[PDB]
């Protein structure tokens, strides 16, 4: 049992002077992404579309406009500093979606609460030929 | 989305995970290698198709397989 | 404050910069003018139909009724015709 | 001291404010144009922007023209530029139809750069933009005629 | 004459029209 | 489906350019259309194969009523060796006047190509005399066409 | 921070172990090939050194003896040149006659027909004629004897092995300590004062006492054995003064400062000698002179161990403005710590210098008989365009390494940088659009041109009889140096350039050295082709640079490296993201850029300058003055240059100019055989080389090193080099014959 922590807005936000990298009307009208964390200080760290930004003491928000640079980032604030991250999914309805962990456990560790999906129990190889599944919906790696 | 499979093939790694940018693959558990974990695709909508995960299995042959499919926004990797 | 799950217009910046918002500086009597005389114009589909037959039309007014003193291809040759290589 | 500043405050919208971007004289001269114009009627911004636009088009088709050395038809080069009014208003026409149905309200933003609730131009609207459209035609049009009217005492003829 | 007429037919207002409402049809959402 | 093109959902659901450019490139791998079947595969086929002939018959009924209309082929059976013959008229504005001149021969009233198609000797092997019967051909060839 | 002289000893034992271990520099390669791409790796990770280590001082100490390794072989190459004026060459012969003997230093073996390539250069020599220019320099040096030839290419022999020696000694030996390095004042105050101001004052020196006299008595007719030998006129120094008599004085007038009546030998008359086509050389060893004091004067800015002076940190720190920020602060800290940035700068400045030099010597040409001889021009002209351009798209590659590898803001900040980061998306969209302005308002003004001539209308092309694109600027311009002797330079005799100038047309031979170059529509409209052409290199390159980090693309693009293949076929495809890939893509622009540029100086210079003069003064040009009226059409391009002037080349069979003949058809070759690397993909190719093992394991002749097909990134890498080298090598062999036969 894992409870998702809700995105709290007012959580401050890294100090930067503003990039062309930034938010767009995808933001707007489709979907935008927001990556929190906690910080140990005021640290810089490269952003992952403009140059430079200071990370700033205790929990930052950082809203981004796909999940690629949110998971980016969070990479690198794993690894190169030591930091807890999620990050979000959020809808111009105002509607969240929690995103990553999605367990609160990492992906790459096994967590038991996981069904498995898009997962064939046979060799690669095994797969049939185009012609057995032609004219049906399905492709041979479906199955 | 791009299709992505697994196959059981796999040996639990993690590899497939760890490559992955945009967290389409977790490990479950499973019975069938020593590791007891395999791989697994619950994301796919954020797939972007770039077959890092590919790169990084060991298996021969391959135990993620990354089917290009009908393309979105997110697959495409559009910021716009 | 800059994020706000409330109004997403202004946390992703959905704000008109350059749109004055003020009144009409056109005075009236020019706006009942272009108005009452712009107004066939403003329904779509009739402007596209009109736009399409009417300059279709003419165009082909001013193709077909074209002189030679503006086009060289109705003017015709007006030189003997030469001899070709071998043949005519 | 700094001259660049993020946009409207803030960092992670993807622009910068610079005297190019937002400067008083630039604010005010945008704001003034008649695109800009968010409660006028679209259809007299159509008729300015066609008149301003209709009236210029007449000066590069008449001096580099086919016909322009031929000052007989030369200078009636300037039905070139009522075609091309023409066509620009088929564009228009058809960017509006594929771009805005019957019933849909205006995509234009309903807010203002310091937070406060707009009300949204209706340029962006099926009706409002076949308004606009008509309106530079007719504009476009009239402006082509005025120019072509002022053949006379003018260094470039 | 008829080349003068047909030409532009053809040349001109053919593939505007052909254009414009090849590009309503792509641009349609049903 | 819902939009173009219908006959593939997951082109039509793509919010990109692409969209477009492959609705061209595929519309004719029927076998690759949404709800495909052999039926539809085989009767799509024929049917193309109908739409295909036409084509090719209004082409040379265009190709025989240009040397009717606007050709030498009259002119070019009694000298086969010194007319050069005539595939169709040059209407373009964008001409000078020394390419009105220059492309004026083959004995015509205005500028013309010279075919290197061939035509002209195989219509005059088979029997072909008059341009009488080139219109003929060419109206027999419409009506084949549709 | 007291400057000194900081090695260690001993560092690295010179010995044959590593000699016998291939790929010893890198910890996999050393493991040797389980395929065949090892083979490749080593030598594309050969000199790739700050990945062999992380240690910047033993970077810096491979660095060092490297350059010594370079040298070394620069210095073996003009002991070459050197060694085979004197002992292959006809350099006395054409020293007598220069107008008519064609200077060759090459002679080739009779074996297997190959002695064809011998003609008839002039002196009763039969050999290659040779378009580097070694002739006019050793003429200008007063050399006269290819006993003085043979002298300095032992001499040049002898310091390629001493600084073969001091690469050795300077890695195995003495290595210099990392501050060592990094003393970047003492760097720049030798650099100005000792190597450029030193080297510029001993030339002028040389000049003065040897290429003055010597280059009078050859003016004056005198035999070159009959004339003094170059110290006799240091000895007595009545022969000078006899040519020169301001050396009766004892350089009494440089201390008293009566240095006007030096106005015998050092003179600002400019122009050229109208004997010998080329400048004065008196103007020539004042020049030296002054450039001497300059750099002496500019390599005492910089604080060493003796408090006056300046440091560049302060000097940076200083700079900073309400637009930039804190700028230039941090840029001392990343100057001293990358090599690439560094190499990135210096490749920049010196292929841009390239290009100011290949200019500046066919404008004002140095040496005596150097105008008139057209293959040694335009061979001089086309060779340093080229290097030039090389080298600038080295800077773009080496900036990009930068970013990729050495840019931290963690650790190495600098505000001018963060922001260009933070607004690249604007910088590279203006970039886009202004190339796309310039790709119509040029290209599309040619297309226009030929589309109007096609259809019979030339009054309405762009044309100097039609619609005039006068480039008024430049007209204005040289108008302006025309007049500038007398006027706002009082003191220099005639223009600075007889291109400015009008009227005093110089004549060698019976052949023009300059005249003025006139300007017109064409040239405004191939002008305006070379800014285009440039600003779309300019756009490749910097896009590449400016996202080698990051894109909205692909967030974490930096930690794939500086040259990577792709990102995948997801995103709708990542191919040539990397900034390798846009080094790749840019060495194209530049192949074009510098094409179009040497085509236009051929074209040009063949038409509106070079020619021969009659006995009344009557010029005829190489050809017909038609410039102005056929390069402003494609088809002109295409028929009255490429056309016509490849006939040569063409017609080089059965003479010694075959040779270029065989160049052209194999260039061409080897230029199409790149399009096969370039239009494919290795897969292919590895699943044929799939059969093809198969075909050798059936007769037990398979290889162990695995065979593999080129990595994607090899393939594009082979690719832009045969076609480079194709291309290249077909305008080369294009020129020579051309200019060697009809000039
Ligand atoms: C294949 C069909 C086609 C046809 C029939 C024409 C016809 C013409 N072209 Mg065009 N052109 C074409 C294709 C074609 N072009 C293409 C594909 C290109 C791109 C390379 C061009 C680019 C081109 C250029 C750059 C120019 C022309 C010009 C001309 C005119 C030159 C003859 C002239 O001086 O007349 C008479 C000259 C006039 C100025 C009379 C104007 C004609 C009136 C306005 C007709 C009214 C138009 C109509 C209302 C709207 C048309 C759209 C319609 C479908 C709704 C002529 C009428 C020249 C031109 O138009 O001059 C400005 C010229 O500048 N053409
Ligand atoms: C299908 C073969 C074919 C081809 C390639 C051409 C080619 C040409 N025709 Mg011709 N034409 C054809 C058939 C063809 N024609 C037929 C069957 C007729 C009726 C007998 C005509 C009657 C015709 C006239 C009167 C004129 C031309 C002219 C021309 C030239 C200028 C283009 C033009 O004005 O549009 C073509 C005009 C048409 C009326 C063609 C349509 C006729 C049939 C119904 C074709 C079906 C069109 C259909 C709606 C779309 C199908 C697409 C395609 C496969 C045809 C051009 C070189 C003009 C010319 O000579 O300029 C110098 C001209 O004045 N054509
Ligand atoms: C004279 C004897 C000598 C000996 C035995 C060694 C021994 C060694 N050196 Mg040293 N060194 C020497 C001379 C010598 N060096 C000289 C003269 C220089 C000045 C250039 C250097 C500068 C130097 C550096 C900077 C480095 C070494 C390194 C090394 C070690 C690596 C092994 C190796 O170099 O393989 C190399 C084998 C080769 C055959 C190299 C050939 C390179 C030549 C000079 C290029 C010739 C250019 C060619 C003509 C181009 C035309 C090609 C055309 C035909 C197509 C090794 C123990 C490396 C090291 O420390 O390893 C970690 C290191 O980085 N050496
Ligand atoms: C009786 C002959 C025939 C038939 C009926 C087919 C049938 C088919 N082919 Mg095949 N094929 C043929 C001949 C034929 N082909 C030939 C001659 C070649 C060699 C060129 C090929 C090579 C080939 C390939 C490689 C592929 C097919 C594919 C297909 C299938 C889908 C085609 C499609 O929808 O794309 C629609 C086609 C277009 C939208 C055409 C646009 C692109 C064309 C080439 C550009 C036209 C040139 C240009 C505009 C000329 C004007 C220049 C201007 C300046 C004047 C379809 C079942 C595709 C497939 O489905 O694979 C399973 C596939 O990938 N074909
Ligand atoms: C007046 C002093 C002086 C002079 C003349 C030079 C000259 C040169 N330096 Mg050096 N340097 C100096 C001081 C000097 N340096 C100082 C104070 C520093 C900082 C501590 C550096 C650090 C430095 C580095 C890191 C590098 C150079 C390099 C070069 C060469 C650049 C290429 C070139 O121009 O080739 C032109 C060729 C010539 C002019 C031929 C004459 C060269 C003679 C033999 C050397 C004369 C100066 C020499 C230092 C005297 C010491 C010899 C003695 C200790 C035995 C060049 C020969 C590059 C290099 O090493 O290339 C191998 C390079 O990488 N320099
Ligand atoms: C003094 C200038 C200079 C310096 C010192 C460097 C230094 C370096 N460069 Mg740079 N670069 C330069 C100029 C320079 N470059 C120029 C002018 C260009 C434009 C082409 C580039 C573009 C560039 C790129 C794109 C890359 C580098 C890379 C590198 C690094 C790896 C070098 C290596 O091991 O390759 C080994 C050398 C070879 C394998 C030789 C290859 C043979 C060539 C391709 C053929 C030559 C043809 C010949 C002249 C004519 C035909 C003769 C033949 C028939 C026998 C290295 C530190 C690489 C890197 O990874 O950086 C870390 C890299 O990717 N450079
Ligand atoms: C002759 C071949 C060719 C052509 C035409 C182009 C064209 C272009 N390249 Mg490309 N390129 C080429 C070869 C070519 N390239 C090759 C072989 C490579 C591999 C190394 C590249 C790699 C390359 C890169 C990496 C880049 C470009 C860029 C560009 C654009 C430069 C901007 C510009 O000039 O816009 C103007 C367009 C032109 C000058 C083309 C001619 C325009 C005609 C004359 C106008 C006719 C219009 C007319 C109305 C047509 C309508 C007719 C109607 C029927 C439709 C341009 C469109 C740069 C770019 O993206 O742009 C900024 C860029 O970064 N190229
Ligand atoms: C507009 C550009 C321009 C350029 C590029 C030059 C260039 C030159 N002028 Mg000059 N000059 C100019 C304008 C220009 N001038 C004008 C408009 C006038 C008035 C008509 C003069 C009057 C003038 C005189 C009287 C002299 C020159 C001289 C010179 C030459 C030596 C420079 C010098 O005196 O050191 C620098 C002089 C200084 C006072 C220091 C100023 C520092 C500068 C900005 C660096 C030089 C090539 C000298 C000459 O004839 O050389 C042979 C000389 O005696 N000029
Ligand atoms: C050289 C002329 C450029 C003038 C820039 C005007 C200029 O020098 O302004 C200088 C301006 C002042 O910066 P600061 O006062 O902060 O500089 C102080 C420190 O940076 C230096 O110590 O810098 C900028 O404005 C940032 C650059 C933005 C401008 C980008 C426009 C680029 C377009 C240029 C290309 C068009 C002309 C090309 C002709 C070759
Ligand atoms: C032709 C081609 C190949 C095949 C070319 C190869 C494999 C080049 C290697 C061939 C040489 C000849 C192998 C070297 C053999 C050894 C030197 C041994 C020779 C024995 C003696 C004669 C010395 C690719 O691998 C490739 C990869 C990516 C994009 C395009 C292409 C591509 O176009
Ligand atoms: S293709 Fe890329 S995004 Fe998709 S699952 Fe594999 S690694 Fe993840
Ligand atoms: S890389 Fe292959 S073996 Fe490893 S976890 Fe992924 S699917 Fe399993
Ligand atoms: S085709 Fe080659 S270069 Fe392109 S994405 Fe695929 S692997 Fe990368």
């Amino acid at each position: 049992g894992f409870t998702p922590p809700e995105l709290d807005p007012n959580t401050p936000s890294p100090i930067f002077g503003g990039s062309t990298g930034g938010l767009l009307r995808k933001a707007q009208v489709e979907e935008f992404y927001v990556i929190t964390w906690e910080s140990p200080k005021e640290q810089i760290f490269e952003m992952p579309t403009g140059g430079a930004a200071i990370m700033r003491e205790g929990p930052n928000l950082l809203k981004l406009a796909r999940k690629e640079q949110c998971l980016a980032l969070g990479t690198r604030l794993r690894s190169k500093y030591k930091i807890k991250y999620q990050f979000y999914r959020v809808f111009p309805s105002g509607e969240v979606q929690y995103l990553h962990p999605k367990d609160g456990v990492y992906p790459e560790k096994v967590n038991p609460g996981r069904q498995g999906v898009g997962v064939n129990f046979r060799s690669i190889g095994k797969n049939v030929s185009p012609i057995e599944v032609k004219f049906t919906g399905k492709q041979p790696y479906d199955l | 989305s791009h299709s992505v499979k697994i196959y059981d093939t796999c040996i639990g790694c993690t590899q497939c995970v760890r490559a992955c940018p945009t967290d389409v693959l977790e490990m479950i558990p499973w019975g069938g290698c020593k590791a007891k974990q395999i791989a697994s695709a619950p994301r796919t909508e954020d797939c972007v198709g770039c077959k890092r995960c590919e790169s990084a299995c060991p298996t021969d042959f391959l135990s993620v397989r990354v089917y290009l499919w009908h393309e979105t926004t997110r697959s495409m990797g559009l910021a716009y | 404050v800059y994020f706000d799950l409330e109004d997403l217009g202004n946390t992703t910046g959905q704000w008109d910069l350059y749109g004055s918002d003020a009144p009409s500086p056109y005075n009236s009597l020019q706006s009942k003018f272009f108005e009452t005389f712009a107004a066939p114009f403003t329904k779509r589909g009739l402007l596209l139909k009109f736009l399409i037959l009417g300059g279709g039309s003419t165009l082909a007014y001013f193709s077909a009724t074209a002189s030679g003193d503006i086009l060289p291809i109705k003017k015709g040759p007006q030189l003997p015709p030469q001899l070709g290589p071998r043949l005519g | 001291y700094q001259v660049v500043q993020p946009i409207n405050g803030d960092p992670f919208i993807g622009s910068l404010e610079t005297p190019v971007t937002s400067s008083p004289l630039v604010a005010w001269y945008l704001s003034n144009l008649p695109g800009y114009r968010t409660a006028v009627n679209p259809l007299l911004r159509g008729i300015e922007v066609g008149l301003a636009h209709g009236f210029l088009l007449v000066g590069p088709f008449v001096k580099a023209g086919p016909l322009r050395n031929t000052e007989i038809a030369g200078q009636a080069g300037s039905l070139a530029a009522g075609g091309l009014v023409v066509i620009l208003s088929i564009c228009l026409t058809i960017y509006g139809i594929s771009s805005f149905n019957e019933g849909d309200p205006s995509t234009a933003p309903s807010l203002t750069l310091t937070g406060r609730k707009k009300q949204p131009d209706q340029l962006q609207t099926a009706d409002g933009w076949a308004k606009f459209t008509g309106g530079f035609f007719f504009g476009g049009i009239s402006g082509v005629i005025w120019a072509f009217f002022l053949l006379y005492v003018l260094d470039l003829p | 004459n008829l080349p003068s007429l047909f030409v532009p037919l053809v040349g001109l207002l053919f593939p505007a029209v052909a254009m414009a409402s090849l590009f309503l049809h792509v641009e349609k959402r049903l | 489906a819902l939009r173009f093109p219908r006959f593939s959902q997951g082109l039509a659901q793509d919010p990109t350019t692409r969209r477009i450019w492959f609705g061209i490139a595929t519309a004719h791998d029927f076998e690759s259309h949404d709800d495909i079947t052999e039926g539809r595969l085989y009767q799509n086929i024929f049917a193309s194969h109908f739409g295909q002939l036409a084509i090719i018959f209004l082409w040379t009924s265009g190709n025989l009523f240009h040397v009717a209309w606007q050709g030498n082929f009259e002119a070019w059976v009694q000298d086969p060796l010194h007319v050069r013959p005539i595939a169709h008229a040059i209407w373009d504005p964008h001409f000078g006047q020394p390419a009105v001149e220059a492309f004026t021969r083959g004995g015509a009233l205005g500028p013309v190509n010279i075919a290197y198609s061939g035509v002209y000797q195989w219509w005059y092997t088979i029997g072909l005399r008059t341009n009488e019967d080139l219109y003929t051909g060419a109206i027999f060839l419409l009506f084949l066409s549709f | 921070p007291e400057v000194k002289i900081l090695v260690d000893r001993d560092p690295i034992k010179t010995s044959f172990e590593q000699w016998a271990k291939p790929g010893h520099f890198s910890r996999t390669i050393a493991k040797g090939p389980d395929t065949t791409t090892w083979i490749w790796n080593l030598h594309a990770d050969a000199h790739d050194f700050d990945s062999h280590t992380s240690d910047l001082e033993e970077i810096s100490r491979k660095v060092f003896s490297a350059h010594f390794g370079q040298l070394s072989i620069i210095f073996l190459w003009l002991s070459g040149m050197y060694f085979h004026g004197a002992r292959f060459s006809n350099y006395e012969a054409w020293l007598n006659d220069p107008t008519h003997i064609r200077p060759s230093a090459q002679v080739v073996w009779p074996i297997v027909g190959q002695e064809i390539l011998n003609g008839d250069v002039g002196g009763g020599f039969r050999g290659i004629q040779i378009t580097s220019g070694f002739f006019q320099i050793w003429r200008a040096s007063g050399i006269t004897s290819e006993l003085q030839l043979y002298c300095t290419a032992i001499g040049a022999l002898v310091f390629a092995a001493l600084m073969l020696f001091a690469g050795w000694f300077h890695y195995h030996k003495a290595a210099p300590k990392l501050v060592w390095f990094q003393d970047v004042e003492s760097m720049l105050n030798h650099h100005l004062a000792g190597l450029l101001g030193l080297g510029s004052l001993s030339w002028a020196g040389h000049q003065v006492h040897v290429s003055l006299p010597i280059n009078q008595f050859l003016n004056a007719g005198v035999d070159p054995k009959e004339i003094p030998l170059p110290h006799e006129f240091i000895l007595n120094r009545d022969l000078l003064a006899q040519l020169y008599p301001s050396f009766a004085e004892g350089a009494t007038p440089f201390f008293t400062l009566n240095w006007s009546k030096y106005a015998d030998f050092l003179t600002f008359r400019g122009g050229l000698d109208p004997l010998t086509g080329g400048l004065w050389l008196t103007d020539i060893a004042h020049h030296h002179l002054a450039i001497a004091i300059l750099f002496l004067i500019a390599g005492h800015m910089y604080r060493t161990n003796w408090g006056i002076g300046h440091g560049i940190k302060d000097i940076l720190e200083a700079h900073k403005g309400p637009f930039t920020g804190q700028g230039h602060k941090g840029l001392y800290e990343i100057l001293t710590t990358s090599w690439h940035a560094q190499l990135s700068i210096n490749l920049a400045m010196l292929g841009s210098l390239t290009i100011i030099v290949a200019h500046h010597m066919y404008a004002m040409p140095p040496y005596p008989y150097l105008a008139t001889d057209y293959g040694t021009q335009l061979s001089l002209f086309t060779h340093h365009m080229w290097i030039g351009g090389f080298l600038i798209v080295g800077a773009a590659a080496h900036a990009a390494i930068f970013m990729v590898r050495d840019y931290d803001p963690t650790t190495r900040y600098n505000d001018l940088l963060d922001r260009v980061l933070r607004h690249r998306d604007a910088i590279i969209s203006h970039l886009n659009w202004v190339c796309i302005f310039l790709g119509f308002h040029s290209f599309g003004l040619y297309i226009h041109n030929d589309t109007m001539s096609a259809l019979g209308r030339p009054q309405d092309m762009f044309s100097d009889t039609a619609i005039q694109l006068q480039p008024v600027f430049a007209q204005w311009i040289q108008n302006t140096h025309a007049l500038a002797p007398g006027t706002t330079a009082p003191g220099a005799t005639t223009s600075t350039s007889l291109t400015w100038g009008g009227g005093d047309l110089v004549s060698v031979g019976g052949k023009v050295a300059l005249l003025p170059i006139p300007l017109g529509t064409a040239d405004f409209l191939v002008h305006h082709i070379h800014a285009f052409t440039i600003h779309v290199t300019v756009l490749i390159l910097l896009k590449g640079v400016l996202f080698a980090r990051s894109s909205r693309l692909i967030p974490d693009k930096a930690n794939l490296g500086f040259r990577f293949p792709c990102d995948g076929p997801g995103r709708g495809g990542t191919c040539q993201v990397s900034a390798w890939d846009h080094v790749f893509l840019g060495l194209f622009w530049m192949y074009n850029a510098i094409s179009v540029v040497i085509f236009h100086f051929s074209w040009k210079m063949q038409s509106d300058v070079w020619g021969s003069i009659n006995d009344q003064g009557v010029v005829t040009h190489i050809t017909g003055g038609n410039f102005a009226q056929s390069s402003i059409t494609i088809n002109g391009w295409l028929r009255d240059f490429l056309w016509a002037q490849a006939s040569q080349v063409i017609q080089s069979y059965g003479s010694s100019l075959s040779a270029y003949g065989l160049f052209f058809l194999g260039a061409h070759f080897v230029w199409a055989f790149s399009l096969m690397f370039l239009f494919s993909g290795r897969g292919y190719w590895q699943e044929l080389i799939e059969s093809i093992v198969w075909a050798h394991n059936k007769l037990k002749v398979a290889p162990a090193t695995q065979p593999r097909a080129l990595s994607i990134v090899q393939g594009r890498a082979v690719g832009v080099t045969h076609y480079l080298l194709g291309g290249i090598a077909t305008t080369w062999a294009f020129f020579l014959a051309r200019i060697i036969a009809v000039g």
